């Protein structure tokens, strides 16, 4: 309807994205300031965050080039975990420096094409500041730990972090010689304390059934299925549903009858003393498995239930498709426990001892829920980091030799791609001066301090927003790995250019 | 009532046509700066060229609807310079209206814009070569592959969606004549792989239907047997339950079917196939049981995805399980399942080397909008080589055509004066906005850049040295790729004119008020 | 109840005159300068005669209407100088506006539009050459000459002469109207445009493919057509609906009852003789099944009005029902051919057996091209067919008007008065017409006007501005031919439309 | 920038002083009481500051915290809930001058909680032990509570009664924490507040069932939470009309399912059954509670979801919301069930005696009209109140206000002592706390700053001295007149108000 010409475009363009840059530019970091969501549209309730990945999704906005900003930042979430709100943050920088360009006389390409060879030597600067680290077991613990603290403080949940990071990084160290969450299960449950969590060394359902049927077993034999008793997966010994009597209510009700039960006869027929089901167990097929000997867990989840079957060395029989034909997995124990005031099911002596489940104990139902996503965010960065044991000194320590790296290389050039380095370099550089307000001390002294170190060579000072003054990196409990900012560094860029690019803009609303 | 008269009109005209043309302007070449639309659902898509991004469009004025059309004539021939043309007609306005400042009516220079467009055509002939074969096109092929990739999806040459795009036109061109359609060949997406993931398909690609990931996957001869009629008994795309009244009858209804998996089976393995396709379905159960007993059905196919198959094939699909004889069904070179997705079920390739009619190349894709581009650089691929097959020229295209033709348009205004003098110095700076607006997107000053050029121009004639498009600090177009048929670049000039003459015709600026709804 | 009278109310008559003869005011070439009129329908509308638009329009004064009417009586009768009547009458009127300022409000002024009217006519009839047939030249070649006429003004180089020779074999044969309606000229994608095609009878410019096009026959030696304005597909008879189910037959049944109805359809009409099934309504994939096997040709989606040329020249007619109808509702050729000529697949029907359709097949393979042909040949048709009707040619151009503009100056003279005034009203606005012809050929039109005047004081010729060359020359001897009838019909309506107008200058309205 | 939350924060700290304003006036026993207008044009009368704020509030978003400030403090001390909200509003007075002085938001909100850390020390030192187990220590501390609460006159009376029920539910020297998930509120219509008592086991609401057993001995709770009859159709019964016929056919499914529910429960062994309403369970049948009640089984029907919740972990007496899950188990252990229909009129079921984890006292108050019930409603609350916070936190500290001048003289010197860029955040955090007693003073009339100059000097010199006084409106000792409040109430207040602060300065 509207057909907005190149330049009318920036200005919307980057007024969307700077408008969203604030809002995450105080959310970042471990001293990072709140943020205070809205809900808009539907009534006006509160929550408070200070999770840059939830500002977006909560509220939503309407500016065309801000939308790509909230693309970008569903990415992080699942494949590096950490990193949603400092991608979002670095990428409304690069657009900011941006603006003195076009206005000059420069044209938007020129700005991008020196930004491409300028991601390159970057990368080559965040491999520089990467050094090798966790290649030993007791190096590899302290390496898992640093990465781990920082993603909870800034996605919310700062306060009973440090027992969550213990559990995390050794669940992570069992596995050994491969990134698996595979294996990991993560359990967010109702009950326990909030300074109590536990990790079982094994599989753990939070699924229970009472003291009303069996739950004590040694020499464990599983069965895992999907098996319908109201669903009615394929097998049926019941009948279809006809209409020929004014009483046929009633022949229903029996014909289900018939069909739980001769169910029952064909799962008891494997030889078994532990059956798992993903499906509904009715009150009547119930009672003939305590009966029969076989435990009972019903409501079983779709992610558990199937994780649960690779551990112990079982296999699924997929909708009741292996009714006797199925291959058994095997345990040493089964106890029932009392951990908090639930009662949990305890698979031990599981046949990968891979397998562990972190368990998190909730007592304010606000906290539980964050703390699930938080740490999840964590186990992302910690199963990538198997694959490369390695960390970049975090802090603002890397953001300023990636910003150096690329200020040599901007002087060496006099040509186009020559522009845009000097603002490639600036954008970089002002992700510490947002870490440095967020300390809460002044900016100008720090990051220029900093910006010393590092033209001379040197790594082994950061940035401590944890003392608002310039300190040591040592792999302290304040540095960030390679893997999450490689990952943080390509996107924002590759937003930005995509932003950029975009200048026929036609709205039609 | 209100009224835009004569010279009002025509000022109007010019406002429309030059912010179109600017949007166009700065997304020439793969120098271009990408287009967004956002629609009315505010859901966003990236896009390019010219066709597309009009189409979507709410046409707000008069010469905005008129280059709807002519696009899209651009779009199904050329494939490229859809964008171009727009750029074109909207310049050669703007100049029109400088011309009208002077003194000079929109009639005189319109017809001189006629013969303008006839001198700069008989300039292009000469640019480049106008004789290659089939065998020896590949190397400019090469050339347009490098260019129409790198400003889409990726920014990089990938020689894999390439060469299957290329093939896919020659398997119908040597079946009729030496000429292609647009509805002869396709580019069929369905997202499941990476789009790297691709295969040629010499006939059609259709999902292969099967009940479960434990139920035997067989393919078989290399004839397909197409059927509306069973191949095991119907259930005619509606619901359906079970409406019997005793447990007699479905009992009986059981051992019914049993029997008439075999007889089908065997019909058509007598004739000659043993893959069916058949528009009709049935439930899960007793598709179960006749891909237990083995010889793979297809089941639930669309009503056009039938017809799809059999235009393909050339041959018919028999209207009953009657009449069925091996005449009566389509011919195929070769049918085999090839794996769907890289997690996904398999699906059926019916290849023809009988026929062909529609030649598709199946692309795979991640998301949504990953796909949407990787096509949009396939269509774009189909199109240049159907202009090679039905006569094979080829010019250098991105500024180097441009400019030789229009400092040849220049010359001839002071060799002839009269009529036409004014229409030929407009006609010869609009073909330079082309290289010019390239250069405004890309890094480097359009005027500087320009100058560069044509000093070249005077120097050497019918040049494989126009300006950077990639980006780059030399300026060629050998060293730059890119190439366009000598057609396409011919069709361009045609077109740009041809706005001009549709405006002209009439003198009915007469409105109620009625003019654009 | 509106009541409105006065000398102002007269100029307001005249004003809104000049609002649609603006909108109409060249179109007599290709220059002038249009806008797009897209309605409120949703629909984008252009013609290639401004006069089209112009009978759209509701005019919201009485007076102003009288002259939309004489534009759909000039349009009905010649079919061609329907805009060169608005113009006259309008610009007469142009002229007389300060007129009656003046004094030349009295009814006085009807009288004068009577004697100049009549004696023009006459003028223009004694003037114009009457030329036979078979004088010294054969029917087509006479009519050769004044289908050049059309065909030199756009835009389609050479080709002309060769084109007007072959579009006239058509006409001859038809001939008994002064319309376009019977012949037409059908653009074809792909082929030569170095050679065209007259075809005697009808075709069809695309039936689209369908499951089993080519297994059907493209060749017949005695086509019998069936022409069906109904469909049958999964749509218009089912296919597809809900049986019982207890047994695995009764989902066989269905189906096959329902195939057995539409297989009834192309039965019925082909045992009573039909082989070839043409239909404007789609047809579907279901549909073409049976025709295929059968090996019976079809058609679907196919033009409206080809439909209905098809009826006249074969001599079939209309059905609504293809089930039990007899073979006399069935026309004949004598060759069906299929010719796949570009992108579309052609139908050629041809050898048909009274012929009331002849039509120019015209192959470009543009867009470009053959709109500029076909726009040429629209106008072809109608200088040739209305030249076996009235055997008078005079020249046009504007030419034979400058000399009834100065053989009226001569009359302004001896007729008196309130009359006199009148008439050097009528002699200015003749000139209006060919002024728009110096605008089209780009020329001053005031320059060039008084130079034509000069050669009809110094011969009385022909001299008039071409628009068909581009240039100013006698156009009796450029082969600038048309009828001395269209002329005849222009001044006539032209000077009824106007008496009209300027009588009235009481309107007496109701919003009622 | 950073701009415009500064902007957007400055205007929500003057909406939530402004309304912090008016409770300041509203402050301690002398406090004056607010005209309250509704959005539903009612006027209401308060002196509690809490449900002032609740009930209707501005749409700014420091607003809101104070609702849930005061709404976290009654569940943690009960108590302060008037004077929580003083200090908050007192606080954000002191941050706009930190603000323009250029100490960023993030250094105001970590001292704030490092100053509570701090604030908490010298508390303690003022404070001193009593006994936990002793019934006359937690009485006089509870008593002297009492008078400064809005409720006073039948206070008298149910205060020894309200240490009774806290007593009993102390069992170790750690005297838990007494929560009200162990204490319970129950009314009854007609009696007075000395026929009030405490009921070993729990008091139920109403008593359906007179068909019934009316006294049964060594009685098995058993709890329904489970239908007596078939599912809906229309009705809570599966039976429904519209013909003569249609009738039948449902009876014949009924009639069977009646019989085979009522009979199972029965076979288990219960004497005593909890049964929920007819709008929280899907079916129940008139002729099924008949059979139910005859085979001499003592039935309550109709009782709340709220009720059924706090049953289940008081008296164990866990969920049996299925047949399936009537086990031994589930079952409580009752020594007695009783009809009472004495000390007010109506019948309500007591079971005296109950097999329970933890100790659940139950506190029947009552009174003569229904406004004198209400009254002792609130006595029992106040006086509950403050005896819970007592045994959590052993130590007693002085009311009066007093110990909040005392505070903020130390933390003034100490921070000056310790320097730093927070300095001046700990200092004006310390002059924050100085509104508050002022405040009070001006209630209990006597010219304000005046009167809080004096108590400081005191305070340095003495140390325990003066603190308002209610008799004398002013300078007096609270040491002559014991003005006492439990440790808990008071690091409630402040440390409650400190995060709410925090929130609102970390707030974009």
């Amino acid at each position: 309807a509207d057909e907005e010409r190149a330049e009318t475009a920036r200005l919307t363009s980057f007024i969307g994205a700077i408008a969203i840059g604030d809002l995450v530019k105080s959310t970042l970091g471990p001293k990072g300031m709140d943020k205070i969501l809205l809900s808009s549209g539907r009534d006006a309730s509160l929550m408070v965050t200070n999770d840059g990945a939830t500002i977006l999704k909560n509220i939503g906005v309407d500016n065309p080039a801000a939308k790509v900003l909230v693309d970008m930042s569903r990415v992080q979430d699942d494949e590096v975990g950490d990193g949603t709100t400092s991608v979002t943050v670095l990428a409304a920088e690069l657009l900011r420096e941006a603006e003195s360009l076009i206005a000059k006389k420069i044209h938007p390409q020129t700005i991008i094409a020196g930004w491409r060879e300028a991601t390159k030597a970057a990368r080559e600067a965040l491999l520089s500041s990467a050094v090798d680290h966790g290649s030993d077991e007791v190096k590899f613990r302290q390496d898992l730990m640093n990465i781990a603290g920082t993603t909870l403080s800034s996605k919310l949940l700062t306060h009973h972090k440090d027992h969550f990071t213990k559990l995390a990084v050794e669940a992570v160290l069992r596995l050994k010689g491969s990134g698996n969450l595979e294996a990991i299960h993560i359990i967010k449950k109702l009950g326990g304390s909030l300074a109590d969590s536990y990790l079982d060394e094994g599989f753990l359902l939070d699924k229970k059934i009472g003291v009303n049927q069996p739950k004590r077993i040694e020499n464990a034999k599983i069965l895992i299925a999907n098996t319908g008793m109201d669903t009615d997966k394929i097998k049926i010994f019941g009948s279809r549903v006809r209409v020929d009597s004014t009483a046929k209510v009633a022949e229903i009700e029996h014909a289900e009858k018939e069909k739980m039960k001769e169910k029952v006869e064909r799962i008891l027929k494997h030889g078994i003393n532990c059956f798992i089901n993903r499906q509904l167990i009715y009150n009547y097929p119930e009672q003939l498995f305590g009966a029969a000997g076989v435990m009972a867990i019903e409501h079983a989840d779709f992610a558990g239930v199937e994780r649960l079957a690779l551990v112990t060395g079982g296999e699924i029989a997929s909708t009741f498709d292996h009714p006797e034909l199925v291959k058994l997995g095997s345990c040493k124990l089964i106890e029932e426990v009392m951990i908090g005031e639930d009662k949990l099911i305890h698979f031990s002596g599981v046949a990968l001892g891979e397998a562990c489940t972190i368990v998190l104990r909730g007592a304010t139902q606000q906290i539980l829920d964050e703390a699930e996503r938080s740490l999840h965010d964590a186990l992302c960065v910690l199963a990538q980091t198997v694959k490369d044991s390695r960390t970049v000194y975090g802090g603002g320590c890397s953001e300023m030799l990636m910003a150096h790296a690329v200020t040599q290389l901007a002087n060496r050039t006099p040509g186009k791609e020559a522009v845009a380095m000097e603002s490639y370099a600036k954008a970089l550089r002002m992700l510490p001066t947002i870490i440095a307000d967020n300390a809460g001390y002044d900016s100008a002294d720090l990051v220029a301090q900093l910006r010393a170190a590092h033209s001379e060579g040197n790594t082994t000072a950061g940035l401590d927003m944890r003392e608002g003054t310039i300190g040591d990196m040592a792999i302290l409990g304040i540095t960030e790995s390679f893997q999450v900012k490689r990952q943080v560094l390509l996107s924002a860029a590759e937003a930005a250019e995509v932003i950029l690019r975009v200048d026929n803009i036609i709205k039609a609303a | 009532k209100s009224r835009l008269m004569g010279l009002e009109a025509l000022k109007s005209h010019i406002m429309a046509a030059k912010a179109v043309a600017n949007t166009m302007r700065t997304s020439l070449g793969p120098n271009g700066l990408d287009k967004m639309m956002v629609d009315k659902d505010g859901d966003v898509t990236v896009t390019n060229d010219g066709a597309t991004i009009l189409s979507m469009m709410d046409v707000d004025h008069q010469i905005a609807k008129l280059m709807v059309e002519l696009s899209k004539s651009q779009d199904d021939e050329i494939g490229d310079g859809t964008t171009g043309v727009v750029v074109l007609a909207g310049a050669l306005l703007e100049e029109a209206e400088q011309l009208l400042d002077r003194g000079i009516h929109p009639i005189r220079i319109a017809d001189g814009y006629e013969q303008a467009a006839r001198v700069a055509i008989e300039h292009l002939d000469k640019i480049s070569d106008s004789v290659l074969v089939d065998i020896k096109d590949t190397e400019p092929l090469i050339q347009t592959a490098k260019t129409t990739l790198g400003s889409k999806v990726v920014n990089s040459c990938h020689r894999q969606m390439a060469e299957i795009a290329v093939n896919a036109v020659l398997t119908v061109a040597d079946m009729e004549r030496r000429d292609v359609d647009f509805e002869l060949i396709k580019v069929e997406g369905k997202v499941g792989g990476r789009l790297e993931d691709t295969k040629l398909i010499k006939g059609v690609i259709v999902d292969k239907d099967f009940s479960h990931p434990q139920m035997p996957k067989k393919v078989e001869d290399a004839k397909i047997a197409i059927l509306t009629c069973p191949f095991e008994p119907p259930k005619p795309k509606t619901k359906h339950k079970l409406d019997v009244t005793s447990v007699e009858d479905y009992k009986a209804l059981q051992k019914y079917e049993k029997e008439k998996f075999e007889e089908m089976i065997q019909q058509i393995k007598e004739t000659g196939a043993n893959l069916a396709i058949c528009q009709w379905g049935f439930d899960d159960e007793a598709n179960h049981l006749l891909l237990q007993n083995n010889l793979p059905a297809v089941r639930w196919v669309g009503g056009p995805e039938i017809e799809l198959i059999a235009i393909a094939t050339g041959g018919r699909i028999v209207p009953r399980f009657s009449e069925l004889t091996a005449e009566k069904l389509g011919f195929a070179g070769l049918v085999q399942e090839i794996s769907f997705g890289t997690t996904k079920d398999k699906m059926l390739v019916i290849e023809q080397c009988k026929n062909s009619r529609a030649v598709t190349i199946f692309i795979r894709g991640g998301n949504k909008m990953i796909i949407e581009e990787a096509k949009r650089s396939l269509h774009d691929a189909l199109c240049v080589i159907r202009n090679l097959i039905r006569d094979n020229r080829v010019v250098y295209g991105g500024g180097a055509a441009e400019i030789s033709c229009a400092l040849a348009v220049s010359q001839e205004a002071d060799k002839c004066p009269t009529l036409e003098q004014y229409a030929m110095r407009a006609f010869a700076d609009a073909l330079e906005v082309i290289p010019m607006a390239l250069s405004e997107n890309s890094g480097m000053n359009p005027i500087q850049t320009m100058t560069e050029v044509r000093a070249r121009q005077v120097k050497e004639m019918n040049p494989a040295l126009g300006i950077d498009c990639l980006h780059k600090g030399t300026n060629d177009m050998k060293q730059q790729h890119v190439i366009e048929t000598l057609i396409g670049k011919k069709q361009q000039i045609s077109l740009a004119t041809q706005m001009v003459r549709m405006i002209l015709k009439i003198d009915d600026i007469r409105k109620p008020g009625e003019s654009e709804e | 109840t509106d009541s409105s009278q006065g000398i102002p109310q007269l100029v307001s008559n005249i004003s809104a005159c000049q609002v649609i003869a603006e909108a109409v005011r060249t179109t007599l070439g290709p220059r002038g300068m249009d806008k797009l009129i897209v309605d409120g329908r949703g629909k984008a509308t252009i013609s290639n005669d401004g006069a089209t638009i112009l009978k759209l329009l509701d005019v919201v004064h009485p007076a102003a209407k009288t002259l939309v009417d004489i534009a759909k009586s000039q349009d009905a009768e010649v079919g061609d100088g329907t805009t060169s009547v608005t113009l006259l009458a309008a610009e007469f009127l142009k002229q007389v506006k300060p007129y009656v300022e003046e004094g030349l409000h009295p009814q006085i002024i009807i009288r004068a539009f009577r004697t100049a009217t009549q004696l023009a006519v006459n003028k223009i009839k004694e003037i114009a050459v009457t030329v036979k047939k078979a004088d010294k030249v054969e029917q087509r070649k006479l009519l050769e000459k004044c289908a050049m006429t059309a065909l030199s003004s756009k835009l389609i180089s050479q080709q002309k002469a060769f084109f007007a020779k072959m579009v006239v074999d058509a006409v001859m044969m038809l001939d008994d109207l002064l319309q376009l309606k019977m012949i037409g000229i059908k653009k074809v994608q792909g082929g030569a445009l170095e050679d065209s095609q007259l075809v005697a009878g009808v075709a069809f410019k695309k039936t689209f493919s369908y499951a089993g096009f080519e297994m059907q026959p493209k060749k017949y030696h005695n086509p019998k057509i069936a022409l069906l304005n109904v469909e049958l597909e999964l749509k218009a008879e089912k296919d597809n609906a809900e049986i019982r189910v207890h047994t695995v037959e009764d989902y066989q049944a269905i189906v096959d009852a329902e195939w057995n109805i539409l297989y009834d359809k192309l039965e019925k009409i082909h045992h009573s003789g039909a082989k070839v099934v043409l239909s404007k309504l789609p047809i579907g994939d279901v549909a073409t099944q049976y025709f295929a096997d059968r090996d019976m040709f079809c058609a679907g989606r196919v033009p409206e009005e080809d439909l209905k040329r098809t009826m006249m020249a074969c001599g079939g007619s209309i059905q609504t029902s293809v089930n039990a109808l007899s073979a006399d509702v069935l026309g004949r050729c004598q060759v069906f051919e299929e010719t796949q000529i570009g992108g579309e697949r052609y139908n050629f029907f041809t050898g048909c057996p009274k012929a009331k359709t002849c039509t120019f097949i015209l192959r470009g393979g543009a867009e470009q091209f053959m709109e500029e042909t076909e726009r040429s040949l629209h106008d072809a048709i109608m200088i040739v067919r209305r030249a076996i009707k009235n055997d008078s040619v005079v020249a046009g151009g504007g030419a034979i008007e400058m000399e009834l503009s100065k053989y009226l100056r001569d009359y302004s003279r001896t007729i008196p008065g309130k009359q006199q005034l009148l008439i050097g009203a009528y002699a200015k606005a003749l000139e209006i017409i060919p002024r728009q012809l110096c605008d089209n050929a780009g020329f001053d039109a005031t320059n060039i006007l008084n130079k034509l005047r000069a050669r009809h004081a110094q011969g009385g010729t022909w001299y008039g501005v071409d628009i068909n060359n581009e240039d100013i020359a006698d156009n009796f001897e450029a082969f600038v031919w048309e009828p001395a009838m269209v002329r005849i019909n222009a001044l006539t309506a032209a000077s009824e439309a106007a008496c009209l107008i300027v009588s009235v200058d009481e309107t007496i309205k109701n919003p009622r | 920038d950073r701009d415009k939350p500064a902007q957007i924060r400055f205007s929500n700290i003057s909406a939530a002083k402004a309304v912090a304003d008016a409770i300041r006036t509203s402050l301690g026993p002398k406090g004056m009481d607010k005209m309250i207008q509704d959005g539903k044009g009612d006027v209401t009368i308060t002196n509690d500051g809490a449900t002032i704020l609740k009930q209707m509030q501005v749409l700014h978003p420091a607003a809101r915290m104070l609702v849930e400030l005061s709404k976290a403090q009654d569940i943690e001390a009960g108590d302060g809930t008037t004077s929580v909200v003083i200090i908050a509003g007192s606080l954000l007075d002191s941050c706009t001058k930190l603000l323009q002085k250029g100490i960023h938001p993030t250094i105001i909100s970590e001292s704030f909680q490092k100053a509570l850390e701090k604030g908490i020390e010298i508390l303690t030192d003022m404070s001193r032990p009593v006994e936990l187990s002793d019934r006359e220590t937690l009485l006089n501390s509870a008593t002297t509570s009492l008078n400064s609460k809005v409720v006073s006159q039948y206070s008298s009376l149910l205060s020894p009664m309200s240490v009774n029920a806290v007593m009993k539910v102390i069992d170790p020297a750690t005297a838990t924490s007494v929560d009200l998930r162990d204490i319970k509120i129950v009314k009854k219509l007609g009696g007075t507040i000395d026929d009030c008592e405490l009921v070993e086991g729990l008091v139920l609401t109403q008593k359906v069932s007179n068909s019934g057993i009316t006294r049964v001995e060594k009685a098995k709770i058993g709890l329904i939470q489970f239908c007596l009859s078939a599912p809906k159709t229309d009705m809570d019964n599966q039976i429904v009309v519209s013909d003569y016929a249609q009738m039948d056919r449902v009876l014949r499914e009924e009639r069977a399912y009646i019989l085979n529910l009522v009979k199972q429960i029965k076979k288990t062994g219960c004497n005593v059954l909890l049964i929920q309403k007819s709008i929280l369970r899907d079916a129940l049948s008139d002729l099924a509670l008949h059979f139910l009640n005859k085979m001499k089984i003592m039935v309550i029907k109709d009782i709340e979801r709220e009720d059924i919740e706090f049953i289940c972990k008081t008296i164990g007496t866990k969920p049996v919301a299925h047949i399936d899950q009537f086990t031994a188990d589930m079952l409580g252990s009752a020594e007695l069930a009783e009809e009472v229909n004495l000390n007010g009129s109506g019948k309500l079921l007591k079971i005296t005696g109950c097999a329970s984890p933890g100790k659940t006292v139950t506190i029947v108050v009552r009174g003569s009209n229904k406004l004198v019930i209400e009254e002792a409603e609130r006595s029992i609350h106040d006086a509950l109140c403050v005896i819970r916070c007592l045994v959590k936190k052993r130590a007693l500290i002085a009311g009066g206000g007093a110990p909040e001048i005392e505070l903020a003289l130390r933390l003034t010197e100490y921070s000056r002592t310790l320097s730093g860029m927070e300095s001046y955040c700990v200092r004006a955090f310390a002059d924050a706390m100085e509104v508050i007693p002022s405040t009070l003073a001006e209630n209990a009339g006597l010219n304000p700053i005046s009167t809080v100059t004096e108590l400081r000097n005191r305070h340095a010199q003495g140390e325990k001295t003066a603190g308002i006084n209610v008799r004398k409106g002013g300078i007096s000792n609270i040491l002559e007149e014991l003005v006492v409040q439990p440790l808990l109430v008071s690091v409630s207040a402040l440390t409650l108000a400190t995060e709410t602060v925090r929130s609102i300065l970390k707030i974009d």
